[PDB]
């Protein structure tokens, strides 16, 4: 089976993609790519690709079961609109768990491998640091609740300076205590054009009417 | 000052019950909408939608897994007591026989009606037994009201325009002592044994009274106050003899500041010594600027700690005290173990009305929102 395409708004990118290639990446991060084993492209990234790299961005829910085909879509996703030359968060990616958030790090650690100046920020629980201090890292990964005091009480994150934000595992994410409203409270903060992206497993009521309060005018996919 | 990380407290989330219809506005005012008998094992909640008292036990329910956590229990068996007007107010005798309803009427004024809570026992009048007109401008507003500890006859009131009366009730209210609106009064709390009364002030300080008013002792207003920043007292703690817990926040009244918790602990031999004043500025984040500066503190002693919720925040953030006992940490927890106001249906924060601690039951916590939903938490130390 493909991908289903079951909401795609105008401005959105029609084609499928059968090369990392034909993405037009810049070099650094396709040799990233490259460099972990992805020699061609798997069959959710065949659309969600193109649709998350599109000029200017569009936001996107996305069910697929988990897996390194849709995170390294997603982390790709992330270091694309990264800018190392600018030391702070660009990107924010919201892991149901501490286990899922360090796993899903190292796939942006490997992933970005040729990128140099870039590093990566954990939001979790042990990681801690003075009010004083914005952090000077690029992209930054962790639990909501964490992420949600980073960026408004510990002053460590500028909400108004992320321009793309994922939220993984939407399902999981949901089912835990205070996680729903954590990470609704954290995209309020973003600005109108950051690119809002949410993947999950499984879509019922519950979930689907979560992700669409995230994630506006989204594109919506399924793969099988 | 210092935050340190707790791995061994979670607030455990219980079921939200929705207990009022959601506003069409925000509810601005200082409020204390939420009352626990944990003698007779009753909530006591209210609103412009009435009086409603519910048995505890059907108000904390478990999700279990597969639940979605999200879910708002539609509504709960409990006794509806009409009330002509909306109650900002409530709270109880020591010995949990008296209830107070403080009411706001644009015809009369701000009363207190006082409830036997004997007769919420039984079936189909429910009549209060007295009741006290504090005022008819919205000066009437009560803004405090705290029973004392160990006197069950004595609460003090405190009102909007910074007056305040002690009063006795038995068979009818008796005013014992008042002092007025150019005193400044703007918080009230008994100290452990109900032997003086703590007194909030306009200019930042809290003196310390006897019940008749007589004046004990003045507790200054922190040192590190400048002129040019003035504070007035906006909730004040009596936690220990010595010890308070003093909620700062700006003497203009303005909302966009953010009021500080600030432990005090005041020496014996005053003179001379001076008063340690260990300030946590904003332990619960505010996010809100449109609702009164609030702070719902609450002593654990079991746990030698304080419970802090704002009505300018969604989160309720915990001030306890180090093993050597001069000193208090915040805590720091774990994101799925946090007690966090919802947000509403509208996307908006939901804010805290009422706040309370059962023990019938772990201790439970629970909060009323300004959207009329009740979230309870257990507390696991």
């Amino acid at each position: 089976n493909q991908v289903e395409v079951l909401q795609r708004d105008p401005n959105s990118p029609l084609y499928s993609v059968k090369s990392f290639e034909e993405l037009r990446l810049k070099p650094q991060l396709l040799q990233g790519v490259y460099a972990m084993g992805f020699n061609r492209p798997s069959k959710i990234q065949e659309n969600a690709l193109p649709l998350m790299l599109a000029e200017p961005p569009q936001n996107l829910i996305a069910q697929s079961q988990s897996g390194t085909g849709k995170t390294a879509a997603f982390v790709l996703a992330m270091l694309s609109q990264v800018e190392p030359a600018n030391k702070y968060p660009q990107c924010l990616c919201l892991s149901p768990t501490y286990e899922l958030a360090l796993q899903t790090g190292k796939v942006i650690e490997q992933m970005g491998k040729f990128y140099p100046e870039l590093k990566l920020a954990y939001a979790v629980r042990g990681n801690k640091l003075e009010r004083g201090q914005k952090i000077s890292e690029q992209i930054v990964i962790g639990t909501p609740g964490t992420v949600l005091d980073w960026c408004s009480k510990l002053k460590f994150i500028d909400p108004k300076k992320i321009k793309v934000f994922v939220l993984d595992e939407a399902d999981v994410m949901i089912a835990t205590q205070g996680h729903q409203d954590q990470s609704i409270r954290i995209q309020r903060m973003l600005p109108r054009n950051c690119q809002m992206l949410l993947f999950s497993a499984t879509f019922e009521d519950s979930v689907w009417k979560f992700a669409q309060k995230v994630v506006p005018d989204p594109n919506v996919i399924k793969l099988k | 000052i210092p935050e340190r990380e707790m791995k061994d407290f979670q607030f455990r989330a219980l079921k939200k019950v929705r207990i009022f219809d959601s506003p069409e506005e925000l509810p601005k005012e200082r409020s204390s909408l939420l009352a626990v008998s944990n003698k007779y094992g009753l909530v006591f909640a209210g609103g412009a939608s009435g009086l409603q008292i519910f048995p505890t036990k059907n108000l904390l329910i478990q999700n279990k897994p597969g639940d979605d956590p999200n879910k708002i229990v539609d509504k709960v068996q409990g006794l509806l007591v009409p009330m002509k007007f909306p109650i900002h107010h409530l709270a109880l005798s020591c010995d949990n026989l008296t209830l107070s309803a403080c009411m706001m009427s644009s015809e009369y004024g701000s009363i207190i009606a006082f409830f036997d809570v004997r007769t919420f026992s039984n079936e189909a009048q429910k009549r209060p037994f007295a009741y006290h007109k504090l005022l008819k401008d919205a000066g009437g507003m009560v803004i405090d009201m705290k029973w004392n500890p160990t006197v069950p006859s004595m609460v003090a009131v405190c009102l909007a325009d910074g007056s305040i009366a002690v009063l006795q009730v038995t068979e009818t209210v008796k005013v014992c002592a008042t002092l007025p609106s150019t005193v400044a009064v703007t918080s009230v709390c008994w100290s452990p044994k109900g032997k003086q009364l703590a007194v909030g002030k306009q200019n930042g300080t809290v003196v310390q009274y006897l019940p008749t008013l007589q004046e004990k002792k003045v507790i200054p207003c922190p040192p590190f106050y400048e002129s040019d920043h003035p504070v007035r007292v906006l909730d004040v703690l009596w936690i220990g003899t010595y010890v308070f817990a003093i909620v700062y926040a700006a003497a203009d009244g303005t909302l966009e500041t953010s009021p500080d918790v600030v432990m005090a602990l005041l020496p014996k031999k005053e003179e001379k010594h001076p008063e340690i004043f260990v300030n946590f500025m904003e332990p619960c984040y505010g996010s809100c600027t449109e609702r009164q500066h609030h702070y719902y503190l609450s002593y654990i002693e079991e746990w030698d700690l304080v419970l802090a919720a704002s009505a300018a925040s969604t989160e309720v953030s915990i001030l306890a005290r180090q093993s050597d006992q001069i000193n208090w940490e915040s805590w720091l927890l774990e994101d799925s173990s946090r007690a966090e106001l919802p947000v509403t249906d509208k996307s908006d924060d939901s804010l805290p009305m009422g706040v309370v601690v059962d023990y019938t039951n772990a201790p439970v916590l629970m909060l009323l929102s300004t959207d009329g939903v009740l979230c309870p938490f257990y507390m696991i130390n």
